[PDB]
């Protein structure tokens, strides 16, 4: 059967992977919504003179 | 307006029987708008017949 | 065959999770903790979108943040122009059972599908003045789930036979197909780097494909049901899901597994729709009890409500430039969140 | 093809009727509204009457007011311009517009070729200053329109149209909303200005490009058009 | 032949009609505003139902508010003036004939939604947007002439009696025959006829959906009649005296008098009557409000 | 919106009507059809049913339409068979719809499953109808059940009785008792008898009559409907 070979290629291609540290991904995404904060008006709402749906 | 609130003249039947002949007491009513009511009670009836409304002898007396 | 087949396999299953198990030092809680809260997120319905007769199914923004369709089950797409609420384009569609469209990042085409295992393409800006059907796309067994612009020229689709596909518009034959979920494949997104694309699928998985080969690269486990809905993070390194076992999940590419997990005691409801914000601290959600739930996506909290429709919330929308919110609901209104 | 073909011209005596017809081919005649505009003989361009889609709307010029009317058959594609009291005054030659309204639509697209009428015999001001100019190709040239009133909106639009008219031709778009660039044309014009005075860029000339250039706005419904810049040699 | 004054029955008025008046004024203020507010925040397609009964509750609400007024009366003179007494008049006349007409349409409309199921939306529709307004408003506004060429207030003794005053007792028996006709039997007629013709089709049934709606439309007809027909029974015997047909002593009048004055009180909870019979009865109605009582 | 709007914003807005007015015309249209979901399992003689009427009267492909005409009334009917994929993922679509048809073919009770050679059809039939009648976006509607050869079954009575299935029946083994029988079981799985009902139909009539009864059945089905919009219930 070559749906069993097919899997076992698939797996052993996945397992051949480079990973790095949870506490390092965990970091970049703190990092983007750090130096990104201040430019999300649902975060942090605009005034209603630059609001286009003032409405 | 409620038909319970409307107002109606107690005279509307006018006869002139008395003639003057039987009239203990004579008072006209006021009303909103039913012409000129009359109680006449009789000396003899005391019924205050509603007398007539164009009849000579209390037209001259009044 | 049954021996060294099908076993062997069972193996290197227990070597990539091993290699799951080393990577994960600390968890994402514990790196969040000592950061200040987001406090309480209070939105309030700006626009409110009348004239579909039925359920709405789908919608999508326009990439000026202005215009946006949306799909019913009564035979109509609409375009909206949602400063004003005027409506630019209403289409008729052949097929009346729709359950998704997508808008073309130039503006000048829309995308539709549903029950009939097509998906049509119009065009926008014709010389006589109408809308004109420009393509249909057939070769799928089962039904459209989603459609996905990547330019002029190319789409990606999903369908119910559990496979994926990438298409030439011009030629209208399928350039690729993407095979390996087991179950109906329900959503589909694109990274915005357009390399790459995730999946998720009934079978209760997801997977990444990369666009210009055509090969699985990663998969993810976790939910416990159907994954109903999925989105990239911003800088494309991280995506979330929906299931319906009313919980949402977000997964890490580079650290191959999941890091945080939305849910609660009090809802019990299926997950529709999921979206991020545009610095992706906020996680907006749709569920089935009529309301769409908006969670610090980095502490795993929930920070606001969105109550405005009397049926099940079926999409949900954030703008290019992160102004505003849309969402569609089992009613026939679109409404507009700021 | 989008074609539009008019007809119902020739000699008349001072006062009468006279109806012209407007034919159109190629398109969804019904999406689009209408004008009827004029130019005199050896003179500008002139608008005189508006018809919207439905019939719903309708807009005459004052100088035809009482004595025009205007009306479209949809399932003929056909519409009429009916003129009666004609005086010596309205002998011109009549151009069919279609327009159409959304958002980012380009109105005024489309011109018809004509029909030449005879008779035997605050609004806003436009102005361009200037008639003619020489110029030879490889070279670069400027137009300059001026307006009497700010054609800026509190919506973020300025209301300024460009248009060439080639000789022996009919007027073409060029630049709608004082910035964006028509269908087919080619990348060497641009516009620019502020809410009173506008710019047109020519960049490099060849053999086209010559003729008479009109400026219009269309802020208020009265719509006013330029005397027209002619670019000879 | 003996004069005929109302006073015992005058005082007995001066008790009776305040308290019953308020009581109707308050329950109906309460429904029809229930009403009126669970139709005004509902975020749908209003269908022909919730249109008839959108003119209800506002013709029960505009007849409902004069109530106070003549609450005053009959315990104190008129304190409004003379411009108040009219147009006061005008409305109480005006919702009192539509809210009937109202309910004779509404009979109407179930008729044909019942009976000609499958080919009834464009009359339903037509009738529901156009038709109304002629059948319904334009009689009812066109039937108050009299209040405006009558209606005035008088003086008497320490007292401002305002009425409608007719030149003879014929204006009056003739306008108390156009209240019966108009009141009574042109919407008993119709009303009555799509009911009963409803249920001799609904007779048979499987049940639980048309054995429901055969009870309700039995206790539409019964209400309507049972609220209407004792006071218009009195009405027409006393126009019967009014004509000097009948011919009795005063107290057969007074007698007379006292049962028109308790029936018409009796009558008058047809505007708190409606709210629960047409509204609040229904389960689509019921899930409308169940969803308004959600938003706030 | 009013006077604060410029010429091409009036525009834009009488556009906006125009097509609002058109989509209420098209709602009020498509109220007005009677639209049915055709369900069955295998060979219960679908295609026979929907043969019933081939008149227009207006890869794998997913849905199939057919519509029709009958006294005035018009009818879409919708066959879902080809649809291979999860049910549970596409049913709530049908949510709303005037009625189910569902169809059952009697001859389908000897014969067993290809796949499974120790299931019988009808069985699995009765399985389907059990998970369509109880679910949850059906609770309020009406099925209308085809019960097709009948002609074969009379015959196939007499060989084989009604024991190989339903192995509790005691009868007489005849055509006129055994189809009565069948219904009772196939009319028993319903628990929703308070909103919903079940019209049964021995649709082995060869006449056209089969469409008729169709009509009888959705007149009542309408009827229900508008008891409960009209609020008396």
């Amino acid at each position: 059967i070559a749906q069993a070979r097919k899997l076992v290629e698939q797996l052993k291609m996945e397992a051949n992977i480079d990973r790095i540290k949870v506490s390092k991904a965990a970091a970049d995404l703190m990092a983007y919504c750090e130096a990104h904060a201040k430019e999300d008006p649902l975060l942090t709402p605009v005034p209603a003179s630059e609001n286009p749906f003032r409405e | 307006k409620p038909v319970s609130l409307s107002y109606r003249c107690p005279c509307r039947f006018f006869e002139s029987h008395v003639a003057r002949a039987n009239v203990k007491h004579l008072k006209i009513l006021n009303t909103p708008n039913c012409a000129l009511q009359i109680v006449a009670r009789l000396k003899n009836n005391n019924r205050q017949v509603c007398i007539d409304p164009k009849l000579k002898w209390i037209q001259e007396y009044l | 065959e049954l021996d060294q087949l099908r076993q062997e396999a069972e193996q290197l299953k227990n070597q990539i999770r091993d290699a799951r198990k080393a990577c994960a030092d600390a968890t994402l809680s514990q790196i969040t903790n000592n950061i200040d809260p987001v406090g309480r997120i209070q939105m309030r319905t700006r626009r409110t979108l009348r004239g579909h007769l039925a359920k709405i199914y789908a919608m999508h923004w326009g990439t000026d943040s202005r215009l946006l369709v949306s799909a019913s089950q009564d035979g109509k797409l609409i375009i909206w122009d949602s400063y004003t609420t005027n409506k630019v384009h209403a289409i008729p569609l052949r097929s009346s059972w729709v359950m998704t469209c997508a808008y073309a990042p130039s503006g000048n085409y829309v995308a539709c599908g549903g029950l009939d295992n097509i998906c049509s393409i119009y065009n926008l800006k014709t010389r006589e003045g109408n809308v004109r059907v420009s393509r249909e796309l057939a070769g799928h067994t089962g039904y459209l789930s989603c459609c996905r612009f990547l330019d002029d020229n190319q789409i990606v689709t999903s369908s119910g036979d559990t496979t994926c596909a990438l298409w030439d518009i011009e030629t209208g034959q399928q350039t690729t197909t993407f095979t390996g979920h087991t179950g109906d494949v329900m959503s589909l997104s694109l990274a915005p780097d357009t390399r790459l694309f995730v999946s998720g699928a009934c079978d209760a998985s997801a997977k990444l494909w990369d666009v210009r080969e055509g090969m699985c690269r990663q998969t993810f486990t976790g939910h416990e049901s159907d994954i109903n809905a999925i989105c990239f993070f911003p800088n494309g390194n991280a995506f979330a899901t929906g299931s319906d076992d009313a919980t949402c999940r977000l997964f890490d590419l580079r650290a191959d597994q999941e890091l945080m997990t939305y849910s609660h005691d009090n809802i019990i409801c299926g997950i529709t729709s999921v979206s991020f914000s545009k610095s992706g601290r906020l996680l907006l959600a749709g569920y089935d009890d009529f309301n769409c739930n908006v969670w610090d996506a980095l502490k795993a909290d929930r920070a606001g409500v969105l109550a405005g429709h009397d049926n099940r919330v079926s999409c949900l929308g954030v703008t290019d430039d992160g102004m505003a919110v849309a969402t569609g609901s089992w009613d026939s209104f679109l409404k507009i969140w700021n | 093809d989008v074609q539009l073909v008019e007809s119902g011209g020739g000699l008349v005596q001072p006062g009468g009727s006279r109806k012209l017809s407007c034919s159109a081919s190629g398109f969804a005649f019904s999406s689009f509204g209408m004008h009827w505009v004029r130019q005199a003989p050896e003179k500008g361009l002139e608008w005189v009457a508006y018809i919207s889609s439905g019939s719903g709307t309708i807009y005459y010029a004052d100088t035809v007011k009482g004595r025009f009317t205007i009306s479209r058959d949809d399932p003929k594609n056909t519409l009429f311009l009916q003129m009666t009291s004609l005086r010596s005054e309205d002998t011109a030659m009549y151009y069919c517009v279609r327009s159409i309204y959304y958002y980012g639509s380009s109105p005024f697209d489309f011109w018809g070729q004509g029909t030449t009428l005879t008779v035997s015999s605050s609004d806003i001001v436009m102005t361009q200053a200037t008639s003619s100019v020489p110029v030879t190709p490889g070279e670069s040239v400027s137009i300059s329109c001026r307006s009497s009133k700010s054609l800026l909106h509190s919506n973020g639009n300025t209301y300024l149209y460009w248009f060439l008219q080639r000789p022996g031709q009919s007027p073409q778009l060029l630049i709608y909303r004082m910035s964006n660039l028509a269908s087919g044309v080619p990348d060497r014009f641009s516009g620019s200005g502020s809410g009173t005075a506008f710019t047109l860029t020519i960049s490099r000339l060849e053999a086209e490009d010559v003729g008479v250039y009109y400026c219009m706005q269309h802020l208020e419904y009265p719509l006013t058009f330029g005397a027209g810049t002619k670019l000879e040699l | 032949k003996e004069p005929c004054f109302r006073e015992e029955n005058a005082n007995f008025n001066k008790i009776f009609l305040p308290t019953i008046y308020s009581i109707i004024f308050l329950t109906g203020i309460v429904g029809n505003g229930l009403v009126i507010l669970v139709m005004g925040y509902q975020k749908k397609l209003r269908s022909m139902t919730d249109k008839y009964r959108l003119h209800l509750s506002v013709a029960d609400l505009l007849f409902v508010i004069t109530l106070p007024f003549w609450a005053v009366d009959a315990v104190a003179n008129w304190y409004f003036g003379n411009f108040l007494c009219k147009a006061v008049h005008v409305i109480y006349t005006v919702n009192l004939y539509s809210s009937v007409l109202i309910l004779a349409f509404i009979s109407l409309d179930r008729y044909l939604a019942i009976v000609h199921a499958t080919n009834s939306q464009r009359p339903r529709k037509l009738l529901a947007e156009k038709v109304v307004y002629v059948g319904v408003w334009i009689p009812a506004l066109l039937l108050t002439i009299p209040d405006f060429i009558f209606a005035n207030v008088s003086e008497a003794d320490d007292r401002y009696i305002c009425d409608r005053f007719y030149p003879n007792d014929l204006w009056v028996v003739v306008f108390q025959f156009q209240h019966i006709m108009v009141g009574l039997i042109l919407p008993g007629i119709v009303i009555l006829s799509c009911y009963c013709i409803i249920i001799s089709k609904l007779s048979h049934s499987k049940g639980h959906q048309k054995r429901k709606a055969l009870k309700t439309t039995v206790i539409l007809i019964l209400a309507f009649f049972a609220c209407w027909l004792p006071y218009y029974i009195g009405i027409s015997i006393d126009s019967f005296i009014l004509l000097e047909i009948i011919k009795q002593g005063c107290e057969f009048e007074n007698t007379v008098h006292k049962w028109i004055s308790i029936t018409e009180a009796l009558a008058f909870f047809h505007c708190c009557l409606n709210p629960i019979l047409y509204a609040f009865l229904g389960a689509k109605f019921k899930t409308s409000a169940q969803h308004a009582l959600t938003s706030v | 919106m009013g006077c604060t709007l410029s010429a091409e914003d009036k525009a834009a807005v009488e556009r906006s009507k125009m097509i609002d007015r058109n989509l209420r015309e098209d709602g009020e249209k498509a109220a007005r059809e009677v639209k049915l979901l055709l369900l069955g399992a295998g060979e219960s003689g679908k295609s026979t049913i929907v043969k019933q009427m081939k008149i227009i009267h207006e890869k794998t492909t997913g849905i199939v339409e057919t519509h029709f005409t009958f006294k005035d009334l018009h009818f879409k009917m919708f066959d879902v068979g080809g649809q291979r994929s999860e049910r549970k993922k596409w049913i709530h679509c049908f949510e709303g719809v005037t009625a189910i048809i569902f169809c059952v073919a009697l001859s389908d009770y000897d014969l067993v499953l290809a796949e499974d050679e120790e299931m019988n059809r009808m069985h699995e039939s009765m399985k389907l109808f059990d998970s369509i009648c109880n679910n949850k976006w059906f609770t309020d509607t009406s099925i209308i059940l085809f019960l097709n050869k009948k002609d074969l079954f009379e015959e196939k009575i007499k060989k084989s009785p009604l024991t190989i299935c339903y192995p509790e029946y005691a009868g007489s083994n005849t055509y006129e008792e055994a189809a009565a029988y069948i219904q009772c079981q196939f009319e028993d799985l319903n628990k929703r008898k308070d909103t919903k009902e079940i019209y049964t139909h021995f649709t082995c009539a060869t006449d056209t009559k089969n469409v008729q009864f169709v009509f009888d059945a959705v007149t009542d089905v309408i009827i229900k409907n508008n008891l409960k919009d009209c609020g008396l219930f």
